[PDB]
RNA sequence: UGGUGGCGAUAGCGAAGAGGUCACACCCGUUCCCAUACCGAACACGGAAGUUAAGCUCUUCAGCGCCGAUGGUAGUCGGGGGUUUCCCCCUGUGAGAGUAGGACGCCGCCAA
RNA sequence: GGGGCGGUCGCCUCCUAAAAGGUAACGGAGGCGCCCAAAGGUUCCCUCAGAAUGGUUGGAAAUCAUUCGCAGAGUGUAAAG
RNA sequence: GGUCCGGUAGUUCAGUUGGUUAGAAUGCCUGCCUGUCACGCAGGAGGUCGCGGGUUCGAGUCCCGUCCGGACCGCCA
RNA sequence: GGGCUACACACGUGCUACAAUGGACAGAACAAAGGGCAGCGAAACCGCGAGGUUAAGCCAAUCCCACAAAUCUGUUCUCAGUUCGGAUCGCAGUCUGCAACUCGACUGCGUGAAGCUGGAAUCGCUAGUAAUCGCGGAUCAGCAUGCCGCGGUGAAUACGUUCC
């Protein structure tokens, strides 16, 4: 479990099921769906017991779960080593795109809480 | 072997989306399996898979 | 059987002329593996430890037996009484029945998954490895169990040092890290 | 790496053991059993003198079972035990299971000596 | 060579060499008896393919453990005398501790 | 070691008691008015605490494999044996 | 000097006997209420139980020692 | 060259959602007003997209910015941190500009926070108003969830002056 992308639920159409994969998205689902001619099909979880193999190939030409986990890891740590001031932007707290931090930024700052008070 | 306790085995057959069968014992008559040892990328030498690891890195980036 | 007859054909002349052994006769063998589950219980009431032990009839078909704890622990749960984790011995014929589906099926299947076990061997000779998913065992349904169970594995050889502990593994087609 | 005490060393304090159970000597000998991997040895030794009053074996070149060394054919020998004491009047003889658990074949072999005539 | 005993690790640990045709073993099987908080590992049974590697016995080793004097002192006995919260001499006792040395065993029975 | 006040009054372990036993003080350290139908009886088996190494959720420790362990354990409860 | 009772949020008191767990008022902090404060409303933090040991699986609790704060005695010639 | 954009936090004011009167896909349909020559830039072509290549027309009731969106019609998901929502970040591109690190915008791909309607408290509005959907402009090299306008769809209630 799975024949592809690990740990593909069950009751749910092919496309939505595959999107659930840690590299599929959307649109990608549509494309590699556009190379299956499958046309949704099928709802549950029955597909063929060769085109399942077929599909599983082509998505196997995609790439990959905790190994595309380690990309962005490696990438990041390639980010912090480097010197740096992106990967400083990424353990400050401090959000990296660029957009202030006056107000709101709570993604990475958490929520609680407060320490100041005057007078 | 305690009688009742432990569940009888019949000769099991192993089976994989690749066609490679494998011929064992198990509770099942039958065994299908998604993943083999003779399919899987690293136990089958050093297949490209989907990794060439390493490109690029460190440094690569040039366009003229 | 397979693996069984592999080693008393294909592996053991290649590992005599490795080196030198004394008397001819000898080489070493496994033994014994022993199957932990812990569960952790969180907190003592599971309620029922009985149902994870029942998850281990799965994985062999030797049946678990509950290791009752020996010691208290101010840390957690319990006085002697009310046994933590399950283990199991299986041996003969059963011992390459079961690490012939570890090789050919239940490593390759994990996902992040390579090869391991570099530091790992005592310098003696037992390997040891651990387990963390149920799916890692084809004749688990993935419709049982739900939340998972952890697992480990004790490979036993009867060489006297870890460097030909280690290349008798090898053999074996055991996976490495390298 | 394993190195499990041999089946041997380990019976002689499951044997030893039993040796205060019972004295064994009163003018009364003893009835000592060795299960060798091939056959069961037999032999009587009584204290303080240790002489050894009789004696008898699987392995002679009398008698031929002829398989030796298994089942019921163990009882002709532990008969012939008997009738060796017998020419001595020997006895009541105490019987000695060692660390050895009682049941069988070496049971068998106690089981015939009772058909022998030996107050046991 | 195997089994089974008695002598206080002077019978031991460890290290280095030896052995097996018979005997002793590992070892090979789980259909039966018996089995295992589970398991032919152990426990039981029935088999000779493989060898001594281990166990088992022989040959060496004072590194460790052990045994251990002779001789001296401490203490003390019956006495006595002083500088008496104790000390000193007489008589008879005699340690420890260390050392010299001993030692990696003998005495039996039964079977081959 | 005047009385009063305080404390104590019985049983059990060690030391003080001086290499039989005994042996005092308001001497020195501790416990007990129980507990258990099993932790009893018998039979058949097994050997600890702690350490090192390897290990999933296991961290200084729940669990498991291994060399080390003459007992550094356990022996209902407290000490000696 | 001799006994007895206590030591716990910043403060004032519960929880201790019943052994595996710390609460209340006030105060403090945050947001409201009012043009200003208080008051009121709605939320939140904060104690390691005087200290040093022991017993036990585990001690705020039990058993001791100790440092302090109190409450009784300290008399007869 | 920086900084005016700080960052443990508080507050004011907007935007987007927490979903089946819905999400997603396909088809179909109705605007107003404003801007444009150092500009708007059609059509044709290239790129998944953003945009690019090239270039007609327009000093504009002619042409261009430009397609209206909600809606309607069907298909599909069937009540959940979800085909709900989009945060954050990674990679690869793109417009403007000598130049996009600080500190720009946009796109493709990937990642899929929190939130399942919100305490005390508080605001707006008596009809084309509230509710909500898109469009344009001033600003402007580039940068508009802000501001100023344009139109679409379009209600509920008003007993009354007891009380604030």
């Amino acid at each position: 479990a799975r024949i592809a992308g690990v740990d593909i639920p069950r009751d749910k159409r092919v496309v939505i099921s595959l999107t659930y994969i840690f590299g599929i998205g959307r649109t990608t689902a549509q494309q590699v769906l556009k190379e299956a001619g499958v046309s949704e099909d099928t709802r549950v979880r029955d597909l063929t017991e060769e085109e399942l193999g077929k599909i599983r190939d082509i998505i196997d030409k995609l790439k990959v779960e905790g190994d595309l986990r380690r990309e962005v890891s490696l990438n990041i740590k390639r980010l912090i080593e480097i010197g740096s001031y992106r990967g400083i932007r990424h353990r400050r707290g401090l959000p990296v795109r660029g957009q202030n931090s006056k107000n709101n930024a709570r993604t990475r700052k958490g929520p609680r809480r407060t320490v100041a008070n005057k007078k | 072997m305690k009688a009742g306790i432990h569940p009888n085995f019949k000769k099991a057959t192993v089976k994989c989306a690749c066609g490679n069968e494998f011929e064992t014992g198990s509770v099942k008559e039958e065994v299908r399996v998604e993943i083999c040892s003779e399919c899987h990328p690293f136990y089958t030498g050093r297949q490209k898979f989907a990794s060439a690891d390493g490109r690029v890195d460190r440094f690569n980036k040039k366009y003229g | 059987n397979r693996l069984k007859e592999k080693y008393n054909k294909e592996i053991a002349p290649a590992l005599m002329t490795k080196f030198n052994y004394d008397s001819v006769m000898q080489v070493p063998k496994i033994e014994k593996i022993v199957i932990n589950m812990g569960v952790g219980d969180a907190v003592q009431n599971a309620k029922a430890i009985d149902s994870a032990v029942e998850e281990l009839t799965f994985i062999a078909g030797q049946k678990p037996v509950v290791t009752r704890a020996k010691k208290s622990i101010a840390g957690f749960r319990l006085r002697e009484g009310m046994p933590i984790g399950a283990k199991v011995t299986l041996r003969g014929e059963r011992m390459y029945d079961f690490l012939d589906k570890l090789i050919s099926v239940s490593l390759p299947r994990v996902r992040d998954f390579r090869g391991v076990s570099k530091k790992s061997f005592d310098g003696r000779g037992n390997y040891t490895l651990g387990i963390k998913e149920q799916l890692i065992f084809p004749e688990i349904d993935y419709d049982k169990v739900t939340k998972v169970r952890g697992m480990d594995i004790v490979i036993v050889t009867t060489a006297n040092t870890d460097e030909e502990a280690r290349e008798l593994l090898t053999q074996v087609g055991m996976p490495f890290q390298k | 790496m394993i190195t499990k005490t041999s089946k041997n060393a380990a019976r002689l304090k499951r044997h030893a053991r039993v040796r205060a159970k019972l004295s064994g000597t009163a003018e009364r000998p003893r009835l000592n059993v060795f299960r060798s991997n091939k056959h069961i040895y037999a032999q009587i030794i009584d204290d303080v003198n240790g002489v050894t009053l009789a004696s008898a074996s699987t392995l002679d070149k009398d008698l031929n079972v002829e398989s030796t060394g298994d089942t019921s054919a163990a009882t002709k020998v532990g008969e012939l035990v008997a009738k060796r004491a017998a020419e001595k009047g020997i006895s009541d003889v105490v019987f000695d299971r060692g660390g050895y658990l009682y049941h069988g074949r070496v049971k068998a072999l106690a089981d015939a000596a009772r058909e022998a005539g030996l107050k046991f």
